[PDB]
């Protein structure tokens, strides 16, 4: 056989930080940007617990990829990154690593190997009125793929006729900026939803 | 050869132990075995012949 | 060598250096389309900070007698990342500098060594470090390099810098 020597006792040395930074204002927010103009925030300097947004479930999504959901809380990370937008109710499943879809290839899309978590929860009745929200803007017309973590701001027209479309501003020479539709009128799938993604 | 990954998500055990719950470690144990192994079969051969 | 500066081919990283004596050249300008139009990236350290903007300044030059600044810059509107910090120059003195570009994040090296200058480019052995690195997240593909015209009360000073 073999002989070892087991050890005695256990040691750990963190820094000597103590600020209650930021999530609130993150997730407690008042209004957030459209889905093609979404708002990056740091995260720094921090001592965040995570498990307190556990006592609140009231998020539908909360999937992790490179890290469980419970081993946050004796890690330490740095470039903490924030994303914030609001999108329709049926855009949730594009969001992740790889998809095929609009926004996939038009709006926001994560790379192959991501190392975060993605949440997601409904807003119905703040975020609709009868007689229609249409002050939500996102981007339907684009010749390019964008890389992920790239933003796109144009309100330029596309080249869509088969004639140089500078003098045709009209039609045949669509503009490639549309507005979704929200109301309490509708059911399930085409109300707004909320999304907050973290970048370690 | 203990500095490769042999396609897993890492090359040291402990990480891999203080990121991720036992079903998913799992399979990152079973490639990394898989390498070890093979190598050292292949020292045992070479020592034997000479 | 400038004797008293265009736009110069980016997408592959630059490397910029100047080693002789260094107190005139101070900014850089980046962007896709230079101008007031699309998104611009300013980077200003003369001798007292750094100033780092990403915006659409107005590209109204010579910068004479922090000091006079808004030579290059008239007005920001509508833009979004601001920043401020310590400079990092100083005022025979080799500086090397690495623009790079991945997945959005801008990476700045730099080097610092003082020498004496016989030579307008030595032998010596270099190895570069990490000093800044920030989140842009722009599309660049051109770039230029300022040249301040000082004022050393002489009707501007004798512009001999070299890169
Ligand atoms: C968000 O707002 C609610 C409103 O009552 C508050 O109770 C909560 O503490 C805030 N922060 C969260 C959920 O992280
Ligand atoms: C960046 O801008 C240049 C300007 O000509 C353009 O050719 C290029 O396609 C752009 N790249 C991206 C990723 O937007």
């Amino acid at each position: 056989s073999n002989f070892r020597v087991q050890p005695t006792e256990s040691i750990v040395r963190f820094p000597n930080i103590t600020n209650l930074c930021p999530f609130g204002e993150v997730f407690n927010a008042t209004r957030f940007a459209s889905v093609y103009a979404w708002n990056r925030k740091r995260i720094s300097n921090c001592v965040a617990d995570y498990s307190v947004l556990y006592n609140s479930a009231s998020f539908s999504t909360f999937k992790c990829y490179g890290v469980s959901p419970t081993k946050l809380n004796d890690l330490c990370f740095t470039n903490v990154y924030a994303d914030s937008f609001v999108i329709r109710g049926d855009e949730v499943r594009q969001i992740a690593p790889g998809q095929t879809g609009k926004i996939a290839d038009y709006n926001y899309k994560l790379p192959d190997d991501f190392t975060g978590c993605v949440i997601a929860w409904n807003s119905n009745n703040l975020d609709s009125k009868v007689g229609g929200n249409y002050n939500y803007l996102y981007r339907l017309f684009r010749k390019s793929n964008l890389k992920p973590f790239e933003r796109d701001i144009s309100t330029e027209i596309y080249q869509a006729g088969s004639t140089p479309c500078n003098g045709v501003e009209g039609f045949n020479c669509y503009f490639p900026l549309q507005s979704y539709g929200f109301q309490p009128t509708n059911g399930v799938g085409y109300q707004p939803y909320r999304v907050v993604v973290l970048s370690f | 050869q203990l500095s490769s990954n042999f396609g897993a998500i890492s090359s040291v055990l402990n990480d891999i132990l203080s990121r991720l719950d036992p079903p998913e470690a799992e399979v990152q144990i079973d490639r990394l075995i898989t390498g070890r192994l093979q190598s050292l079969q292949t020292y045992v051969t070479q020592q034997l012949i000479r | 060598h400038a004797i008293h500066n265009p736009v110069l081919p980016f997408n592959d990283g630059v490397y910029f250096a100047s080693t002789e004596k260094s107190n005139i050249i101070r900014g850089w300008i980046f962007g896709t389309t230079l101008d007031s139009k699309t998104q611009s990236l300013l980077i200003v350290n003369n001798a007292t900070n750094v100033v780092i903007k990403v915006c659409e300044f107005q590209f109204c030059p010579f910068l004479g007698v922090m000091e006079s600044e808004f030579r290059v810059y008239s007005s920001a509107n509508n833009c979004t990342f601001e920043y401020v910090s310590q400079p990092f120059l100083m005022d025979k003195n080799l500086r090397e500098f690495v623009f790079k570009n991945i997945d959005g994040y801008f990476k700045i090296y730099s080097k610092h060594t003082p020498i004496n200058l016989v030579r307008d480019l030595p032998q010596g052995f270099s190895a570069l470090e990490p000093l800044v690195d920030l989140p842009i997240g722009i599309n660049i593909t051109r770039f230029q390099t300022l040249l301040a015209l000082h004022r050393s009360y002489l009707g501007w000073t004798a512009g001999a810098a070299a890169y």
